[PDB]
């Protein structure tokens, strides 16, 4: 007691009385096992003093709770949930149990929290029957990283006074009635229902754009925004134009920056001297940085540029934390681009030559469209002594590249003839010369002369996940691609467009991004690991499955509302299938035959076609993942509780099913090294109509001297070559830091 | 009399680690002890820069936070640039002039410029969050509790290179100096060498990381989370200064380097252990003075001493020393989540990454291995 | 053009001095930039600037208004910029100088104002920015959807808008941005440019004006204090502070 | 008495470099000289490790070299090693018991480690070009023809340390110790102090330029690339050592910080020239030690003295000292391509308007 005195929400000011805290604890606690109230309470109550606020008793019990999180007991997870949701809930609304779903709308509509189509386009009854279909009580089966999410990235609230407006179910249920608003009235509430049941079980996973901006009155939910940018002035600042845009409406930006000329080249004619790509990455630096995505986090953008580029060797170094302002741009991340030629002059260790873009005509479309090409006119250009040139070593440039990579973890790898060979899009007519931030996503773009220029294009693409931990069979993801399918594409119809290239691009070719989460869970539910090489078959059906109820929906979907206005531009549109294009060498790791009939798929593709170009890509789902408790995408966890941070908190997070199955998880630093990996994502690719966000880890304890070797990072390079892989994404290292304080 | 380069040739492998012949040649292909040469390398691939980490998020944080909090974050900067700016300085004036094997000198050297870079850093926060830097750095020199908690180190170092520029200007006996009678003996300056490591140990590995932990509390309200990478990262540089001082200091107790070093440390069961006592009280009127005009959620004075209290013993039995206080638990388990990174994944697009090496690459590229290779 | 010829002077060149050749040489004459050989006198660039610029003159009176000009430029009684003799009589029609660029409280007038920065900067003009109605730090936009990050990451963006053009990062871009003193963020904008400061929290590359009027003059004769406040949540007070002084002091004292 | 952490609150922007009160805490918002600020900076800008260069073909190149170019390439080595070796410590010894202002601190401890990274990658060449790298570490303190230029290098090194712990010991003045007069003087020690600078300048200026043309004319040949390449970034952060004790040695003598240096500084206007003959005499000398058993194909004893009379020169005009050599162009251009106000307001503007 200490005859404590606390300060109330209203104001007012109370005795202490525990009892009321046990109370809220007990109520948090129902269900549970391993779980002491207990050590809560002792915890938390040392941190009481006079005149402490509620609310910061809730937090501090928060907290206590889920500083308990670990492998012994690991669901305190749900008690720091709960608790959580208490306070929401308090905060939403000034009590525990939530309105009916009519009057917050209402009130949320009043007030602008949520977009005024809502109260139109459904009736006073509609919104009851909505109601029915709601269950609060499913805001219970979050983790604690869920809520934590939740809370600080998508709940509607005020982002100045900190106030929440709505819960979860809330959420989930108007995402569902606001995508499926436009459907027939006879089956609209169907889908919305079955969409919510989708989304609340945890079956369908949404990404941050989706989950934080659908009912809200800003229409754009196109998680990832492909600018290419040209060799012009005009060029450069309609990119910067759109970024900031973009980067305000909650997307992340892949900047395609490799025409522009290298230093010293001349402008027209002479008159002036290029200075560099470095002041315009700067510029596009700081439009990326200057707004926030959508008041939910910072904004994020990664820079692509071939391997030949004259610059090469500045630009390879901008990350790390070895320069100057002037020479490094550290806040934004770098793709490099290479195709075969690069390979195997490296190889065969001869030289890699170096030219200005510009001064190059033709090499940097036949970078991407065609190989032949592509080497003919390299090989013409090498022997030309009046084109300026810059001849290195290519093991010197690999090794340059790989200890960048390393060192700052962020210098991706484009593949750029796979991304084109084994694409949905023909390249002689729309090419893919570029990827997102996340290097998951693959589409064509053209170059803008202007913010409202109605010849460029804009890539968007807007993205979901399958729950592989929630799926008991593969033929449960029948019903959940549709739905999936059909929530994007209405979604595509409901979206508004700052940029009218972006419009263009999205109308086009309405392309989505559907990847999958609960990888790691699934194949430990399977009993199969990365490393051995057992889960080659298994990754091969489940993908074969995917990739083929993903067509089977769009086809619908087409079928019945009208093909795709550029599916003349596909490879689809030919009869060219995923299972036709896939690199060779893939057979040599993987045996499983096809069990889907994928000719009566090729012909009705060619009857009717395909709603939209692309389908499937595997993005991180780093945040979203998060709402489910799942392993982000196809990434093994890190450790049996593992430790997300981000600015919206440092949260603890227990792999799903723990207790029956942390003998059957095997961790990121227990790999031998990445080739099982490495295969696992050819065999993904060989069905992905787009790349896969694909991580490589190195720890430095596991070689003989404790340094990486050279030779094991381009062998892991050719490797992911060889198998397909079209992209790599971060590289991941074992530091060692480790200065254990546990109990003595 | 000190010689930067001795004619002598010397085995290095066979000389002590203090209070032989001054190093001569810098030799890293064969070392008395290879830790050194493994925290050298560590410290090198931890290499790292305060403007990696992009701080615009902290300056909005700390302008929005009570005068009380702001007063804690800004009193822990205050005491750890003015004590990473001793820890600078003199690990090269107090050891250096005594170490006898190139890779205890290559060491110190490697930890003292990773200090300069940890002083660097915390100014760099400072200056960030801070509209006026100059009116807080100029109220660090005059702070009366700073001084209160920095002076038991400055005084062993300043001991240590009085009577060190005795040995090494007059040897060892009795002399008279301006008709004083000075006595310079190699025991003293053993026990002086050996108490002024047992500070060093003391300092970085609970003060440090009582104001690691202060500063670490903000970040797990979800507040000012730039300054924590920063802190992080020199907390991982802190592990190995700490893990460096605790070899050298136990490498002098074995008697493995010199018979008379084990029964000088014998002589000292007392002197050690009351100091180590007298740092976790510094400690505690430390966390008093952080705590007097209100708390903070996750952190108060009576947390921060029950941390302080642990963090003791944890060290203290890592010297051979006895424990001071009640044998408990870690009384704020969160602290592990910020020195231990294996299980750490943060997400990169939001936040930076501290799990970074630079150079850990053999950089050997045979190419008739990759030329027998089909794409 | 016979008629100009003997309207010439060629004994004039000999009134020069030899830093005013020497600069004649350097950026007037015109002149191949790469063999360095140059293809007029200085009697020719007057006569053939004060002809083009009354080109479209009548036929009547053209020729003693070219006359004329020609007499008091190559007097040195007119003087006229170094883009104008560098540009007149020459194919180019650039003729740079200063830009005025004001830039609203929106994303479209900043993307507008950067573009503008850019497409100018890449002339060798120098930038007048007024930047001065972005609301300050910590301002609601969309009525709280969003948090305001401030000034600053803006100010930013049109720094590297000016340096875009510029060699080796940052070298011959000038700007000078305009904000009124009582703008919220003025503590944090007017050390802008001292070193004291982080690079997250500084932009050292552009100059930067104060707005002052006559309510904030007396407040600091009496010893009073002044107010700050965000320029979006004044209704009318930025308008006042540049149009009428008395509604400006009847909206302050509100 | 020398004190880590001196406890008046001194205005560091009006101390001394040196002799002054000693530095407390570390100021990098404000500096009495940026230039040191400026190194710093690029030094931490220039970070490197000798393990990010390949130096695989360079034990096969090694091998296959003749008897006296192996003889040269060792030498070379050998020298290099002991001048960092040295050049590791001895500025954290000598100079940082002295130094009264933070930012000559951190430039002189960040310039330590430097030259401690330069040592390591001195042993990674030998260990990877040499069976065992015994033979050359423990010839090195025995060499005859290297011993010399060591006590040469170091006894400033000493002589100042020793004065600056007499200084610290009994302070200025006449003192008795064990029966003899010892006389400490700061006048003396300032001597001491610039002295030794002077020799630094010296050894980073013109001593290392020489070996690092030796070892680039193998790089010019194709032959030794790693060695070339790691011999490339220590000859960039010399450059920077360079420069900041040319700043140092400038600013001591142009008497705008101590206004009695100047007058040292003038009374070694023949000390430190016959410091400078004398470092490079000694160079010429060791390169006719290098060329005695044959000579290479781009580098002799003559263009190898033109190029030390060249090089010295230009870095003994740039601290004031009268040119002892021809003035002459470079003979092995191809070296170029590896190369205030008070704040007081009153009351009286109420009635100003
Ligand atoms: N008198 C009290 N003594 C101790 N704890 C209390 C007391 N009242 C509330 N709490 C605790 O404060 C936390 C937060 O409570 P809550 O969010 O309901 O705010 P409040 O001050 O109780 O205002 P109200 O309930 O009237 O809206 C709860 O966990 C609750 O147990
Ligand atoms: N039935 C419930 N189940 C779970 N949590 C609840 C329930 N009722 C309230 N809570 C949560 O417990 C906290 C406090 O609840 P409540 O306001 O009813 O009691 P209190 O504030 O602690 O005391 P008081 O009645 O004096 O206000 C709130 O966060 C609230 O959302
Ligand atoms: N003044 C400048 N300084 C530096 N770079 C410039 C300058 N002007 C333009 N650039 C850059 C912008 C583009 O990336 C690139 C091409 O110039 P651009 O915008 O296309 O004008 P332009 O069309 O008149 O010249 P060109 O015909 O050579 O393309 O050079
Ligand atoms: N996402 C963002 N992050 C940070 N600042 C932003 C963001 N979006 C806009 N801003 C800035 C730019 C302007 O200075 C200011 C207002 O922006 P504005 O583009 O006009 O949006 P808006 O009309 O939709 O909302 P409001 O009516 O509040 O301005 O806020
Ligand atoms: N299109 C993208 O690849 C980039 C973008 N994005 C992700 C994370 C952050 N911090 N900023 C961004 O702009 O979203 C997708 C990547 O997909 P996910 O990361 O998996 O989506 P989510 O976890 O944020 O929900
Ligand atoms: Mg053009
Ligand atoms: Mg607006």
């Amino acid at each position: 007691n200490q005859n404590l005195l606390v300060t109330k929400r209203d104001g007012s000011t109370e005795r202490i009385n525990l009892d009321k805290i046990h109370r809220v604890l007990d109520w948090a606690a129902e269900g549970l096992h391993n779980v002491s109230i207990s050590q809560v309470e002792l915890r938390s109550h040392i941190q009481f003093y006079d005149g402490i606020k509620t609310s910061d008793i809730h937090e501090t019990i928060i907290k206590a709770a889920a500083d308990l999180i670990s492998r012994d007991a690991p669901d305190y997870q749900y008690l720091a949930a709960r608790l959580a949701i208490f306070h929401l809930r308090k905060k939403a609304y000034g009590q525990f149990e939530p309105p009916a779903l009519y009057d917050h709308v209402v009130k949320m509509v009043e007030m602008g929290k949520y977009d005024n189509h809502l109260l139109e386009d459904y009736t006073e009854e509609e919104f009851k029957q909505m109601d029915t279909f709601i269950d609060h009580d499913r805001d219970m089966t979050f983790s604690y990283a869920a809520v934590k999410q939740l809370e600080g990235k998508y709940l509607v609230q005020n982002r100045v006074t900190g106030e929440i407006y709505e819960s979860a179910q809330f959420l989930y249920i108007l995402v569902a009635a606001c995508l499926f608003s436009n459907y027939p009235r006879e089956t609209r509430l169907q889908y919305v229902k079955r969409f919510y049941d989708a989304v609340s079980t945890f079956k369908i996973s949404l990404p941050t754009p989706i989950m934080s901006g659908v009912r809200t009155p800003t229409r754009q939910f196109s998680s990832c925004v492909l600018i290419e940018c040209g060799d012009s002035l005009d060029s450069i600042n309609a990119t910067s134009s759109a970024i900031v845009k973009y980067v305000s409406q909650r997307a992340g930006i892949g900047i395609n920056a490799g025409r522009i000329r290298a230093l010293g080249s001349p402008i027209r004619g002479g008159e002036a001297f290029h200075t560099g790509c470095i002041p315009f990455y700067k510029h596009f630096q700081t439009a990326v940085k200057s707004c926030s995505q959508g008041g939910v986090r910072g904004g994020a953008a990664t820079l692509f540029y071939p391997m030949w580029h004259l610059e090469v060797e500045s630009l390879l170094v901008l990350k790390n934390n070895r320069g100057v302002e002037g020479n490094r741009v550290r806040h934004m991340d770098y793709g490099v681009q290479i195709n075969k030629l690069m390979y195997t002059r490296l190889l065969k260790g001869e030289d890699i030559t170096l030219f200005s873009p510009s001064d190059v005509p033709g090499l940097y479309d036949a970078f991407f469209a065609d190989q032949e090409e592509f080497e003919r006119l390299y090989t013409k250009y090498e022997k030309d002594d009046s084109i300026r040139k810059q001849r290195v070593k290519a093991v010197e440039l690999f090794s340059l590249m790989m200890q960048e990579r390393a060192s700052t973890g962020r210098i991706y790898i484009q593949n750029v003839d796979h991304c084109n060979t084994h694409s949905p899009f023909d390249p002689a007519i729309a090419p893919v010369r570029q990827s997102n931030l996340c290097l998951e996503i693959a589409l064509p773009t053209k170059p803008l002369n202007d913010v409202n220029d109605e010849n460029g294009e804009i890539a968007l693409c807007t993205l979901s996940a399958f729950n592989l931990g929630a799926i008991n069979n593969l033929d449960e993801l029948e019903e959940l691609a549709i739905l999936a399918v059909r929530a994007l594409d209405a979604l595509l119809d409901y979206q508004d467009y700052p940029i009218p290239a972006a419009k263009r691009g999205a109308m086009g070719r309405r392309t989505l991004g559907i990847g999958v989460i609960n990888f790691a869970y699934y194949l430990a539910k399977h009993g199969k690991r990365y490393s051995d090489g057992s889960a080659n078959n298994l990754t091969h059906k489940t993908f074969e499955a995917i990739q083929y109820y993903l067509l089977k929906a769009s086809n619908e979907l087409a079928k019945e509302q009208g093909a795709c206005p550029w599916f003349n531009e596909t490879t689809y549109a030919k009869g060219i299938l995923p299972i036709d294009t896939y690199k060779k060498d893939l057979d040599t790791i993987a045996n499983e035959p096809l069990h889907y009939d994928w000719e009566a798929l090729r012909e009705s593709i060619k009857t009717h076609g395909l709603r939209n170009s692309t389908l499937s890509a595997l993005m991180p789902s780093e945040t979203s993942s998060q709402i489910s408790n799942a392993t982000n995408g196809i990434e093994p966890p890190r450790g049996y509780v593992s430790i997300k941070a981000s600015k919206d908190g440092i949260l603890r997070q227990v792999v799903p099913d723990y207790e029956h199955l942390h003998d059957a998880y095997e961790l990121l630093w227990e790999m031998p090294g990445n080739d099982g990996y490495l295969q696992l994502v050819g065999i993904m690719q060989k069905f992905i109509d787009q790349s896969i966000s694909a991580n490589t880890n190195y720890d430095p304890s596991r070689f003989p001297s404790g340094k990486v070797p050279m030779q094991q990072l381009l062998k892991d390079l050719l490797t992911a070559y060889k198998f397909g892989v079209k992209t790599l994404y971060y590289q991941n290292t074992r530091d060692g830091a480790e200065d254990a304080q546990d109990d003595l | 009399a000190y010689t930067t380069f001795s004619q002598t040739k010397n085995d290095q492998l066979k000389e002590p680690m203090f209070f032989g012949q001054p190093v001569n040649v810098a030799r890293y292909d064969q070392q008395k002890y290879d830790i050194f040469e493994k925290l050298i390398e560590k410290q090198l691939s931890f290499f790292w820069r305060p403007e990696e980490v992009d701080v615009s998020r902290d300056r909005i944080d700390y302008q929005a936070l009570p005068e009380h909090e702001k007063h804690i974050f800004i009193s822990n900067l205050k005491y750890q640039t003015l004590l990473d700016s001793i820890q600078g300085r003199s690990p090269n004036v107090a050891l250096l002039p005594l170490i006898s094997i190139p890779e205890l000198e290559t060491w110190v050297e490697t930890w003292a410029f990773s200090e300069t870079i940890h002083s660097r850093s915390y100014t760099h926060i400072i200056r960030n969050i801070v509209n006026d830097p100059s009116v807080v750095f100029d109220d660090i020199v005059t702070n009366e509790q700073i001084q209160k908690r920095a002076e038991g180190i400055s005084s062993y170092y300043d001991e240590l290179i009085e009577m060190t520029s005795y040995w090494h200007l007059l040897g060892e006996g009795t002399h008279t100096v301006n008709g004083k009678t000075v006595t310079v003996s190699l025991r003293e300056l053993k026990k002086k060498l050996y108490l002024c490591l047992m500070s060093v140990n003391a300092l970085e590995a609970i003060r440090f990381y009582v104001s690691f932990a202060c500063s670490f509390a903000f970040a797990e309200r979800e507040l000012m989370e730039g300054n924590a990478k920063i802190i992080r990262l020199i907390a991982r540089d802190e592990a190995l200064h700490l893990t460096g001082t605790q070899h050298m200091l136990n490498l002098l107790r074995s008697g493995a380097d010199d018979p008379e070093m084990a029964e000088i440390a014998e002589e000292c069961k007392q002197e050690c252990y009351d100091l180590f006592v007298q740092a976790a009280q510094q400690e505690k009127d430390w966390a008093d003075y952080l705590f007097r005009d209100g708390s903070m959620i996750g952190l108060n004075k009576d947390i921060l001493c029950q941390y302080v209290e642990y963090i003791t013993n944890i060290r203290m039995q890592a010297v051979g020393l006895d424990l001071p206080f009640q044998t408990r638990s870690n009384p704020i388990p969160w602290i592990n989540t910020w020195l231990v990174s294996d299980n750490v994944q943060v997400a990169p697009q939001e936040v930076e990454v501290s799990s970074y090496l630079v150079g850990q690459i053999d950089s050997e590229v045979d190419t008739d291995d990759l030329s027998n290779f089909q794409l």
